[PDB]
RNA sequence: UGCCUGGCGGCCGUAGCGCGGUGGUCCCACCUGACCCCAUGCCGAACUCAGAAGUGAAACGCCGUAGCGCCGAUGGUAGUGUGGGGUCUCCCCAUGCGAGAGUAGGGAACUGCCAGGCAA
RNA sequence: GCUCAACGGAUAAAAGGUACUCCGGGGAUAACAGGCUGAUACCGCCCAAGAGUUCAUAUCGACGGCGGUGUUUGGCACCUCGAUGUCGGCUCAUCACAUCCUGGGGCUGAAGUAGGUCCCAAGGGUAUGGCUGUUCGCCAUUUAAAGUGGUACGCGAGCUG
RNA sequence: UCCUCCUAAAGAGUAACGGAGGAGCACGAAGGUUGGCUAAUCCUGGUCGGACAUCAGGAGGUUAGUGCAAUGGCAUAAGCC
RNA sequence: GGUUCUCCCCGAAAGCUAUUUAGGUAGCGCCUCGUGAAUUCAUCUCCGGGGGUAGAGCACUGUUUCGGCAAGGGGGUCAUCCCGACUUACCAACCCGAUGCAAACUGCGAAUACCGGAGAAUGUUAUCACGGGAGACACACGGCGGGUGCUAACGUCCGUCGUGAAGAGGGAAACAACCCAGACCGCCAGCUAAGGUCCCAAAGUCAUGGUUAAGUGGGAAACGAUGUGGGAAGGCCCAGAC
């Protein structure tokens, strides 16, 4: 449950609804978004799918 | 007795020229598919018959064969 | 009678297997009995010529991993389809 | 020169294993009888295995010939 | 050509051609002609090489054609419109994957066996390679 | 209880088959007769009754046997979700998932309830 | 009580012709042409038994294969159906080279003369008539040769019909 | 128009003038229930009987059969009497 | 075919079914508005599930090659009319071992996808029911899995996702559909994406180590060749090799 910052690098336009909804599940809205969450396989699993377009900041 | 039509592929020159007659504008633009043959006497091979096919007069075959 | 030096692996899967196959190395596996199957990585170039000798498939080896020498026997081989090269060799720990 | 067909008759499992069904709930809609009726599961004229009691579903494989059975535990 | 006697069907799908080959090993002979590429060997092609291969060795030795076409692929009669069902079966092709050994030979010394396959390679469309058997 | 047999379940080819040996107070099968209950689209074989001298070949159980079937790693390979790339009729790279086949090896069961037997 | 099988059945009903045709629309959908492809056609090449007195490669080359060009016939309908006049001849041509002649060379199963084949080369030249509407083609006779194709298979706001 | 398999990319579903075959019924019994039975094809011997007649034994094993097209399924038989 | 003033907000489809229907229409799916409702709904972790496709395999439905074996029909010395002695150089299955193929084969079997439950976080409730009003039902292309086609097409027909359709801006010279990326407005402000940094044209004639002689880069195959670099191995080798 450690505080962890999540960065949005790329834009989600040519992605699947499964990957687009994952961003909605993490609150990532626009390019250059830094939101602080917590760690657990449920949360990190979301980052695990679209780690190509998001940057992690532990 | 044993009859199978040969007619050698790669030995017969087929010439596609336009047609003749009536039938509209269709008959004079894309009627080039009509066929005209070209079977030279040099592709004989029986040695005796082809010259007997040339000497005796008939149409479809000119004075040269 | 084969001086086949080898190193114990640390990454044993699909992705890491080919990264060393591009670096002139191929994995093997020494197994036999109650002991644990030791993941072995060896240099490809050498054994590519060692199996030219016919008695290589019927005699004991002098394979050494980390100083200690293990006596084994060649079990079977999975070669590459069209390129005449080795991929993975099954070793029965004798 | 044949070109004929048939509109598919919707087979399969409508209520999967692990869900609590009601009495008379169709569990598996099967053309053949691959699945065989277990506890509180009935077999119709089209061998469609449906529910009898109320509860969750268990896809228990039993029998010497290992045919697949479905039963319903009171849950 | 080599036509399979009494097939179950007449015409089928063209399928897809990808994947490696099974017969990587060399059995029943001493040397073989493994296929590197991945292409379509028609019946007339396979027939052509095998006839021309025994011509080189001069009747000594035996041949093992470890394949068979058995896949009918059609063709439409020229100048016909795309439709009205499948055309008639024209030839027989076998899908050759990378690593498939085509012809084999034993009872013949290496060098003469070497040129026979080399002259059998020029009849084929796909890129091949030479292969030697090995014990285990 | 060490073992026995018979019945009924769980697990349901590691559990099952072929071969060789072997068991009978008890149990089971075979076996005796079948004018009576019943039975054969002919027939006491199957079916059933009344007995059971005799036997342990058969059947079944048990032990050995892998002579067969079966079970099946570790590793590698095929394939592949997702994000990129190339020479893009097919493949490569990062990463997650990960066979089938085959090898070593295991392996000719285990367990519960009940009823009397056995030396209690 | 309906093969109301055009089977959610319009209602038994009902065959056709239109080049005498007319009207409303469409390149959603055809003919010519252009575009994409290159199955076919044409051209080049790989391999090679055999023919060639001897000899595979002087000259051809089966059995099979790999490519190119976009000229034949086609596949697809992407453009035009509130218009793109379509064959051939006349006239005027222009370009490409896979070259018919002239020129420069290799080889030859090139003795000489005369030829076969291949490479380089597009500057110039590259028939008159009979027959048919014909392109094509056949023929008579010349010529150093009477090349092959692109150019809406050039050219009808230039002509003939 | 309806039915089965495949295409259909492991839920369902999914088109083509795509690939293969059938239906426009049958039956008072082939339906229901009870009890019994459960093979096909080969090897061997035996009256005519030999390629397959019937019976007997054995191997084998559900490749049988199921009023029919195909698929799935079936002996705890939905198979046979 | 045409349909005239303005601003703001949300925002499609070109699919299924039926149609004397296929350029039309109706219902549903999708859209909008109003209203009422359940932590209702989506992503992820875990758990509980059946599927049989890719692949693979070859007992089964068929199919294929080779080897060992093998009765029967026949050829023959013959019965020299059947029977019958023998061989089988012959067609040579049935069976055993070994080798492959399959949309319409399965003694096996994923990844994803899909259904149900539980838990956290996020999302102006994105889920569903009811009522008004619609439009639309001719889609295109690219990636992937496929049929047809010639494993041709800017071809045609389906599943699925993105995009265009109804999205400009930057790049691919130009270029809807390719890549990056979602325009409320103003600024002579800065930092990055794909792509690039000699000049045309904004940015390094950047740093280090190698490579090519062809202007390769800047269209392409089978095939041929002492082009040439790198790596490994083998033959002979100052009892002197080429």
């Amino acid at each position: 449950a450690k505080t962890i910052k999540i960065t949005q690098t790329r834009s989600a336009i040519g992605r699947l609804p499964k990957h687009k909804a994952t961003l909605l599940g993490l609150g990532l809205r626009r390019i250059g978004h830094t939101v602080e969450r917590e760690d657990t396989p449920a949360i990190r699993g979301m980052i695990n799918a679209v780690s190509f377009m998001v940057k992690v900041e532990e | 007795i044993s009859r199978h039509v040969a007619i050698p592929d790669g030995e017969l020159e087929i010439t596609a020229i336009r047609a003749q007659g009536a039938g509209g504008q269709h008959v004079n633009k894309t009627s080039t598919a009509i066929h005209l043959r070209f079977d030279i006497r040099a592709s004989s091979l029986p040695e005796y018959y082809k010259e007997r096919l040339l000497a005796a007069s008939h149409h479809l075959i000119s004075s040269d064969g | 009678m084969f001086t086949i030096n080898a190193e114990v692996r640390k990454e044993q899967g699909k992705g890491a297997s080919r990264r060393l196959r591009a670096a002139n190395k191929f994995p093997a596996i020494i197994y036999g009995g109650k002991e644990a199957p030791l993941a072995i990585e060896l240099d490809h170039d050498k054994v590519m010529n060692m199996q030219a000798k016919a008695e290589f498939y019927s005699e004991v080896l002098t394979i050494v991993v980390d100083g200690k020498e293990i006596k084994v026997k060649a079990q079977d081989v999975q070669r590459h389809p069209y390129k005449p090269k080795l991929q993975h060799i099954d070793f029965v720990r004798a | 020169r044949n070109g004929r067909d048939s509109e598919a008759k919707r087979l399969g499992v409508k209520r999967f294993g692990g869900e609590s069904v009601l009495a008379g709930s169709i569990i598996v809609r099967q053309r053949g009888t691959k699945f065989h009726a277990g506890a509180n599961v009935g077999c119709g004229r089209d061998h469609t295995l449906f529910a009898k009691a109320d509860g969750k579903v268990k896809f228990e494989v039993k029998g010497p010939k290992n045919r697949k059975f479905i039963s319903i535990e009171a849950e | 050509m080599l036509q399979p006697k009494r097939t179950k069907f007449r015409k089928m799908h063209k399928g897809r051609n990808r994947g490696l080959a099974q017969g990587t090993d060399v059995s029943f002979g001493s040397f073989g002609l493994k296929a590197v590429g991945r292409g379509r060997l028609t019946a007339r092609q396979i027939e052509a090489a095998r006839r021309a291969m025994t011509r080189a060795v001069k009747r000594q030795g035996k041949i093992w054609i470890r394949v068979f076409p058995d896949k009918p692929i059609t063709e439409k009669p020229l100048a016909v419109r795309m439709g009205k069902g499948k055309g008639n079966v024209e030839y027989w092709v076998a899908l050759i994957q990378p690593g498939k050994v085509l012809y084999e030979m034993d009872g013949v010394p290496e060098e003469l066996a070497r040129e026979a396959f080399k002259l059998a390679a020029a009849k084929l469309p796909i890129k091949t390679t030479f292969v030697t058997k090995t014990v285990m």
